[PDB]
RNA sequence: GACUCGGUGAAAUCAUAGUACCUGUGAAGAUGCAGGUUACCCGCGACAGGACGGAAAGACCCCGUGGAGCUUUACUGUAGCC
RNA sequence: GACAAUGGUAGGAGAGCGUUCUAAGGGCGUUGAAGCAUGAUCGUAAGGACAUGUGGAGCGCUUAGAAGUGAGAAUGCCGGUG
RNA sequence: GAGGGUAGCGGAGAAAUUCCAAUCGAACCUGGAGAUAGCUGGUUCUCUCCGAAAUAGCUUUAGGGCUAGCCUCAAGUGAUGA
RNA sequence: GAGCUGUAAGUAAGCUUUGAUCCAGAGAUUUCCGAAUGGGGAAACCCAGCAUGAGUUAUGUCAUGUUAUCGAUAUGUGAAUACAUAGCAUAUCAGAAGGCACACCCGGAGAACUGAAACAUCUUAGUACCCGGAGGAAGAGAAAGAAAAUCGAUUCCCUUAGUAGCGGCGAGCGAAACGGGAAGAGCCCAAACCAACGUUGGGGUUGAGGACAGGAGUUACAAAGGACGACAUUAGACGAAUCAUCUGGAAAGAUGAAUCAAAGAAGGUAAUAAUCCUGUAGUCGAAAAUGUUGUCUCUCUUAUCCUGAGUACGACGGAGCACGUGAAAUUCCGUCGGAAUCUGGGAGGACCAUCUCCUAAGGCUAAAUACUCUCUAGUGACCGAUAGUGAACAGUACCGUGAGGGAAAGGUGAAAAGCACCCCGGAAGGGGAGUGAAAUAGAACCUGAAACCGUGUGCUUACAAGUAGUCAGAGCCCGUUAAUGGGUGAUGGCGUGCCUUUUGUAGAAUGAACCGGCGAGUUACGAUUUGAUGCAAGGUU
């Protein structure tokens, strides 16, 4: 998760960050069936593939 | 600071632009060119090795104050009409380069 | 270079010009006792102790074997083995 | 007129008198000296890179 | 307790002080200035009218484009929630 | 020689005194340096000498250079002593 | 009584702005940090010449500032000063 | 190469030329705590298991090894559950942990006072602090670049330039390319395609290339070693030349006469030394270990297809870019969407077309650069005991529950020669006598200012009203840097300290008990002006 800024419409800054859509699905590490957070994104990629 | 009366850069406005392709000419005049034996052919290059120009700039451009009294050829970037008519009068020649 | 056993002239202080054979040696201090050579009088308490002081090394000079005048002594190696010798003649050192 | 070793060696250790090269003149040692011994070549040379 | 004697022995304060009163003067309430009046030098026990007595860079009051806590239908935000 | 001018806060201008260090030159000092103390001394001022005592090993002068360069006040800091 | 727990953008409070290691409207220590201070106080040798102002205008300005006015120093100009 | 058993005196007992103490290289030993790791624990302690060994008839006791957790390898064994897996037991490895100068470096995370003469955008500032990771450097790096006549990786210095630009267009923030320099180095893959049984080899690496058709090296470009030599480092050795007199306690000073110098650096020696000592210039030296290094060696080598895909890119929200969303290109993050395939793709500050330059979405790379707890050798118009480190003798004493805060304190003499002995005194302390040049150098020890405290007395003072002085002035007492002198002062005139702050202060407005020390316009880089100086249509780096 990355931090930036949640900006005003007077511009006042304050800190905030941006999270990843992680879902928790079993992808099989290591060949064995494990329940690991994943994020979506990395779903759709296709480097993990669930079950 | 003017003590919280609005200062005379913030009462005066802002003015004109900068052109970022200004062209600056390094100049030389006719006064100048009066330190060649008559016959000399006047370069850029002739120019800076004799202290005339130090820095050439976007190019060199004769003007015409002062009194030409030698006859030369100038090869120039740019002549002032005055500059090219004092040239040629004095029977010499000109060229733009 | 003034070992125990030298005969010695005393070249600066109080007894200068007299000679005396080096009774003990204090490398740390730079310091050597000559006899008969800074003679104090201490006052001991279970009389007065005379004896003698010791003086730095700097004020004493060894003498010449040949003139019996006053010498530096350098070193020279014969057969392995470093030996005293004298400047102003170059006569080995007792 | 250079760098002389036997020069600078036999007069280095005496007092009021210094040694240097053409090259290598400065005011202070000019100064301070009441007399300036210098050889042909060295005036020579001094007399070229000073005009 | 105080007071006298033997022992021991601090403190706040303090520009230097040989430090009178009256009427006046004066930054408009004077030991210290003017004119008078009064007064030999040095202690000790007492009293508190003055030294605007000591203590704390007035808490009141005003000022600083000083601070902090608190409030709200002040401004701008925001945790959170829908 | 003969005329003028010379009170002064904020503040402007000028010229100097003294402190430590450096360079060069020239000097002093156990027949007693610096420091300290006393004195009836000199200079327009800041300040400078000399003599004597104490002290016991360093220190002036000239020209120039450089500054941690001058205290009476900050309810200043430390020490000593009232 | 003993052994433990809750910690300062916080705890705890039969509620008093009450307690949190002898001053709690937000503990203590260190750092940012020489915060900032248009406010108060302080700012060290000498002499020589000149010598103010406490006004106007504008200012979230009124014990601050800016320009002008008044001081000084230096060059000019020369009748323009009284 | 003769002393030695630390500081560090004192004995006692000893060691040492049959070579000690001491110095350097390498070895051996190295309790307990601490990541602390057999378990526990209020660190430096308590309590164990197992194997082996002492001891005891035997138990108790002891010695040695081994036993943390998470990783790694390999042997089994075993669920729910049939196969399996999870899990469990055992052996082997000793990979991680923690620390720091963690100063410099990379990353995560990230304030506020402050400035804007208020304040929110902005600024302070991506700073302080916190956290993570390392190295001797790190980071960057081999163009989908700078540019517009061409250059050719990165970094760093100068300059461009306080320019262009950004900016409640306020306060402020603030480049880069060109040019001049330091240093200089380039490379390895993935892919197509072959050989073999998808996985290994071969091959290939770009601005058009590829597929297909001896010379280089462990500093990147593959990686382990030996032989000999070199140098340097870590102990050391040699190393010129002065005598006399004078004053003195002492000579190095003065005086006279000499000498050496590749050595006249410096320190010491009883005062100030080129020639007395330690040294200096110069020269020499290593059993051992450690480096850096050269040669030999030793290694390795001789446009048909492809070219990085959930990528580039786009929307929304943010961030980083000098740049605040703006004409905002260029870089990155989250969410969501989502290409092209040499007739390809990217950039040239919106965007389009042409032109020009390049070839993303894999990786590696020395040097020039940053810093100093350190080590070695040195330096200073730096301090000199209230200074200089907080600390010359201390992170101690002391204060605090703790985090933490944090002092004061240097000098006898040349040499202890540190006062035998006598006298008063319980002692302390003195007076003599001695030592010493000096004892008013006697350890509270160099010098010894002032405040402050005493003893003696030349003048003066008990009828006097006061910022203590000043001007005048008898009397008395002295006699000097010998000056129209010094001390004191009956009596008379005049006279409300200082500083700060004020219209104005004796002020009853502020400040100071006194004395001493310390204590406030500085420096760097820019700007402007004046004086000085050099040169001058040039001046200067
Ligand atoms: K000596
Ligand atoms: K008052
Ligand atoms: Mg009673
Ligand atoms: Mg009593
Ligand atoms: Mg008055
Ligand atoms: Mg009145
Ligand atoms: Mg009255
Ligand atoms: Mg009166
Ligand atoms: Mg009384
Ligand atoms: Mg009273
Ligand atoms: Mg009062
Ligand atoms: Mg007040
Ligand atoms: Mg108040
Ligand atoms: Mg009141
Ligand atoms: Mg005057
Ligand atoms: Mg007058
Ligand atoms: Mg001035
Ligand atoms: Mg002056
Ligand atoms: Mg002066
Ligand atoms: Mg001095
Ligand atoms: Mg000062
Ligand atoms: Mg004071
Ligand atoms: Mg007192
Ligand atoms: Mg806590
Ligand atoms: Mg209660
Ligand atoms: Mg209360
Ligand atoms: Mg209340
Ligand atoms: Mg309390
Ligand atoms: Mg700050
Ligand atoms: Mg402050
Ligand atoms: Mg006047
Ligand atoms: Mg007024
Ligand atoms: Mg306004
Ligand atoms: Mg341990
Ligand atoms: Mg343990
Ligand atoms: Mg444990
Ligand atoms: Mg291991
Ligand atoms: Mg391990
Ligand atoms: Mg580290
Ligand atoms: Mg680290
Ligand atoms: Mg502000
Ligand atoms: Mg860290
Ligand atoms: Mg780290
Ligand atoms: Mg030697
Ligand atoms: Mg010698
Ligand atoms: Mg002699
Ligand atoms: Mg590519
Ligand atoms: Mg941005
Ligand atoms: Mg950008
Ligand atoms: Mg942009
Ligand atoms: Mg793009
Ligand atoms: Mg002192
Ligand atoms: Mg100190
Ligand atoms: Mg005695
Ligand atoms: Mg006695
Ligand atoms: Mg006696
Ligand atoms: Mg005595
Ligand atoms: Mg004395
Ligand atoms: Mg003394
Ligand atoms: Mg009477
Ligand atoms: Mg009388
Ligand atoms: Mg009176
Ligand atoms: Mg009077
Ligand atoms: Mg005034
Ligand atoms: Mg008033
Ligand atoms: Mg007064
Ligand atoms: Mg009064
Ligand atoms: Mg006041
Ligand atoms: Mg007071
Ligand atoms: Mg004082
Ligand atoms: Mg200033």
């Amino acid at each position: 998760a990355s931090t930036g800024n949640r900006r005003s419409h007077a511009l006042n800054s304050t800190k905030r960050r941006w999270n990843a859509n992680l879902q928790k699905v079993r992808i099989l590490v290591d060949g064995k069936p494990k329940k690991v957070w994943v994020s979506a994104r990395a779903l759709k990629s296709g480097k993990v593939t669930r079950v | 600071f003017e003590g919280g009366q609005l200062p005379l850069f913030r009462r005066l406005p802002k003015r004109g632009f900068t052109n970022i392709n200004r062209k600056e000419y390094a100049i030389v005049n006719l006064d100048q060119l009066n330190k060649f034996e008559d016959g000399t052919e006047v370069t850029p290059a002739l120019l800076v090795e004799s202290g005339v120009v130090k820095n050439e700039k976007s190019g060199i451009k004769i003007l015409g104050n002062g009194s030409l009294d030698k006859k030369l050829t100038v090869k120039a970037h740019k002549f002032s009409a005055s500059a090219a008519e004092a040239i040629d009068a004095k029977g010499g020649a000109h060229e733009v380069i | 270079h003034i070992k125990k056993g030298d005969n010695v002239k005393v070249i600066a202080g109080k007894d200068k010009g007299k000679e005396g054979k080096v009774i003990a040696t204090l490398p740390k201090k730079d310091r050597v006792v000559v006899e008969g050579v800074n003679i104090m009088k201490k006052h001991q308490k279970p009389g007065i102790l005379e004896t003698e002081a010791a003086i730095h090394v700097s004020n004493v000079q060894l003498l010449d074997p040949k003139t019996n005048e006053p010498t530096r002594v350098g070193y020279k190696f014969v057969d392995g083995k470093k030996v005293r010798i004298a400047k102003k003649s170059g006569e080995e050192i007792k | 007129e250079n760098e002389d070793v036997n020069v600078e060696l036999s007069a280095r250790n005496i007092p009021g008198v210094q040694v240097t090269t053409a090259q290598g003149l400065n005011v202070l040692d000019i100064t301070n000296a009441d007399s300036l011994v210098i050889t042909e070549a060295a005036a020579k040379k001094v007399e070229e890179v000073l005009g």
